């Protein structure tokens, strides 16, 4: 799987 | 999805799919049915024989997708869930009876052509639409074949089976919260949902308004596309005051 | 009423009056 954007993470 | 093909952009833009945190993967699928609400299968977040137990952090949910892996840039959306209900009578120590949760979103999401909410259906139209021999769509990134894995979502459309067809086919006892569908050994077709699909959306496109309704949940099978064996639904209507309740209070 | 309006027509298909590949198949067996 292509790395979801960080600010989602959270 | 087995035997399935590639739905085309704006298909199913209720489409939901279940991601978790880490490791980074897909967990299952799961329906849009209102800006804040997300629907799918309660074993998808707790199934204690295989020591499955998420919460709410531990997932993301991602709307409007079509590709399985890549992170669709201006196109896709991604929630977090504020809270998470498992029925109160979900039974995953027999059967997977009432096999349903639904998930509250943080925030509202935005519609546009690839995201949209599918309908919850109405005495009226379970009534009218769910009976044997009548097809209903499945939806899913879950694999190709028993166990590799699909590029794009996949459909499938499947012909609902008669209650005691599929009492006959397992040892598993039914209940009256779910049903099952698929073709029988002597219809040539074939297809099923599989691993990876669960939690995903069995609908139905109701030909007395256009619209299209949610008849089941991606719930059990034994194996995947096996003859003589077919692929169980949650009964979404059989469930929907519970559904309502939720909403209505929560 | 039951269900929220506008739930169910898809943007690029039934609002368009715009028909997918296989939707025609689950309709043909209604009966
Ligand atoms: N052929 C199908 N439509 C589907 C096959 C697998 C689906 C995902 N569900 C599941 O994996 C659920 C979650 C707990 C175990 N599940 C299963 O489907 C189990 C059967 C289940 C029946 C109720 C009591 C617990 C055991 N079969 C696994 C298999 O055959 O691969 S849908």
């Amino acid at each position: 799987y292509e790395p979801i954007p960080e600010e989602f993470a959270q | 999805i087995v035997e399935g093909s590639d739905a085309e952009i704006g298909m199913s833009p209720w489409q939901v799919m279940l991601f978790r945190k880490s490791p980074q993967e897909l967990l299952c699928g799961a329906s849009l049915i209102s800006d804040r609400w997300v629907l799918t299968a309660a074993h998808c977040l707790l199934y204690p024989p295989w020591d499955k137990n998420f919460t709410e952090n531990d997932l993301l949910v991602r709307i409007g997708k079509h590709s399985r892996t890549r992170y669709e840039r201006n196109i896709e959306k991604i929630s977090m869930l504020e809270k998470i209900y498992i029925h109160p009578r979900y039974n995953w120590r027999e059967n997977l009876d009432r096999d349903i949760a639904l998930m509250k979103l943080k925030k509202p999401v935005a519609f546009s052509d690839y995201i949209h909410p599918v309908c919850l259906p109405d005495r009226e139209t379970a009534a009218s639409l769910l009976q044997a021999g009548y097809k209903g769509r499945v939806t899913g990134w879950g694999n190709l074949k028993e166990t590799g894995q699909p590029s794009v979502l996949q459909v499938v459309n499947l012909p609902i089976v008669e209650r005691p067809v599929c009492k006959d086919s397992t040892r598993i006892r039914i209940t009256d919260n779910m049903f099952c569908a698929g073709y029988k050994p002597d219809e040539g077709k074939r297809g099923d949902a599989c691993e990876g699909d669960s939690g995903g959306p069995f609908v139905m496109k109701s030909p007395f308004n256009n619209r299209w309704y949610q008849m089941g949940i991606v719930s059990w099978g034994e194996g995947c596309d096996r003859d003589g064996k077919y692929g169980f639904y949650t009964h979404v209507f059989r469930l929907k005051k519970w559904i309502q309740k939720v909403i209505d209070q929560f | 009423g039951s269900g929220e309006a506008d739930c169910g027509l898809r943007p690029l298909f039934e609002k368009k009056s715009l028909e997918d590949k296989t939707e025609r198949e689950l309709l043909e067996s209604y009966i």
